[PDB]
């Protein structure tokens, strides 16, 4: 079925670097919309980073200038490039394809833990 | 950046009532909104697009409305299944942007 | 022997950052004494030339481009700006001289029935060629068909409505935007003075 599944999750010591991955099924990603999101325990939501159809991606400015995304189109998937990861960026991470007033976000990932050593 | 607010933060309502929940925005949002519907130990559900669309599928028992910097979210007639976290994203500035809500927590009885 | 820029920029018709509007102005003397002087102008930059050398500037064939963009989004019309607006709706070159000028047309267009009848861009394959006009009717999708046989899923069109309505805030009050491109290839150039 149309779905987004994810992989990545795990721990990594403070400074450390991480990849998050999100393979799609029955939809594309190299023309659809890709947004990550992340979620603090217990706290709200906050979005992280997009991409978009021509390649011109953006983050947002808590996270601007450490992570990248990037996304393997030839077999449809996606991915996030974090370093650096400091005591805040534990969360779980959502993949999600976004269309707007057409639309609003609808599809999205498993999600995906990602704690640190301390 | 547009900060939202909802409320009430928590619900307890009898079964088979209507539910009423608003969520208040600081700027313009006019009709750009939506509502997901969070169920504890997966990923949110879209509920509610634009301003009171329904998104496909969704049971009808849902219902939105509201514009400008007020919106409100009501439920017809809860059943059991129901409880779970609810959340109000507006996106008026869509390409790349999104903001969030504190959420809010229902339950019944 | 004035240049027909007063009606260009006063003809209050404008049609669209979705196909925008030109004209391939020549042979005459540019006065400019009005250009970026008018008083309701809100924004005009030039890269490349001073506006008062530009007066006593001079080219070989001129191209205006008028369209009609949101507020929040004239940050967006500058050489290499990453948007949406300026990677698949319009796009200026890299080395573009020139200057761009903005009006907050809060008042002349717009209606509460909902001045939208411009469908602005917003699902394009791939990015723009700089001054790539790309005026299109068609479905972009997702799987097998578009929406002509399909409905919901990949039944999506590229030209959505802006809904410009009084109540909007500064940011969605619709900005008038003039563009202004000198040529100097091969200049028998036939307009200063």
């Amino acid at each position: 079925e149309v779905q987004l599944v994810e992989s990545g999750g795990g721990l990594v010591q403070p400074g450390g670097s991480l990849r998050l991955s999100c393979a799609a099924s029955e939809i594309t990603v190299s023309r659809n919309y890709m947004s990550w999101v992340r979620q603090a325990p217990g706290k709200g939501l906050e979005w992280v980073s997009v991409m978009f159809a021509g390649g011109s991606t953006f983050y947002a400015d808590s996270v601007k200038g450490r992570f990248t995304i990037s996304r393997d189109n030839s077999k449809n998937t996606l991915y996030l490039q974090m370093n650096s990861l400091r005591a805040e960026d534990t969360a779980v991470y959502y993949c999600a394809r976004d269309l707007g007033v057409v639309g609003a976000t609808d599809y999205w990932g498993q999600g995906t833990l990602v704690t640190v050593s301390s | 950046e547009i900060v939202m607010t909802q409320s009430p933060a928590t619900l307890s309502v009898s079964p088979g009532e209507r539910a009423t929940l608003s969520c208040r925005a600081s700027q313009s949002v006019s009709s750009d909104l939506a509502w997901y519907q969070q169920k504890p130990g997966q990923a949110p559900r879209l509920l509610i697009y634009g301003a009171s669309t329904r998104a496909t599928g969704i049971p009808a028992r849902f219902s939105g409305s509201g514009s400008g910097t007020e919106f409100t979210l009501t439920i017809s007639s809860l059943q059991s299944e129901d409880s779970a976290v609810y959340y109000c994203q507006q996106y008026n500035n869509w390409p790349p942007g999104y903001t969030f809500g504190q959420g809010t927590k229902l339950e019944i009885k | 022997n004035l240049c027909p820029f007063d009606e260009v920029f006063n003809a209050t018709r404008f049609a669209s950052v979705y196909a925008w509007n030109r004209k391939r102005i020549s042979n005459c003397v540019a006065d400019y004494s009005v250009l970026y002087n008018f008083a309701p102008f809100f924004a005009f930059k030039c890269y490349g030339v001073s506006p008062t050398k530009l007066n006593d500037l001079c080219f070989t064939n001129v191209y205006a481009d008028s369209f009609v963009i949101r507020g929040n989004e004239v940050s967006q019309i500058a050489p290499g700006q990453t948007g949406n607006i300026a990677d698949y709706n319009y796009k200026l070159p890299d080395d573009f001289t020139g200057c761009v000028i903005a009006w907050n047309s809060n008042k002349l267009d717009s209606k509460v029935g909902g001045n939208y009848n411009y469908r602005y861009r917003l699902f394009r394959k791939s990015n723009l060629k700089p001054f790539e006009r790309d005026i299109s009717t068609e479905i972009y999708q997702a799987g097998n068909k578009p929406c002509n046989g399909v409905a919901g899923v990949n039944c999506y069109f590229p030209l959505q409505s802006y809904g410009f309505r009084p109540t909007y805030g500064v940011g969605h009050q619709p900005y008038r935007v003039v563009v202004l491109s000198f040529e100097l290839l091969h200049a028998p150039a036939t307009v200063c003075g």
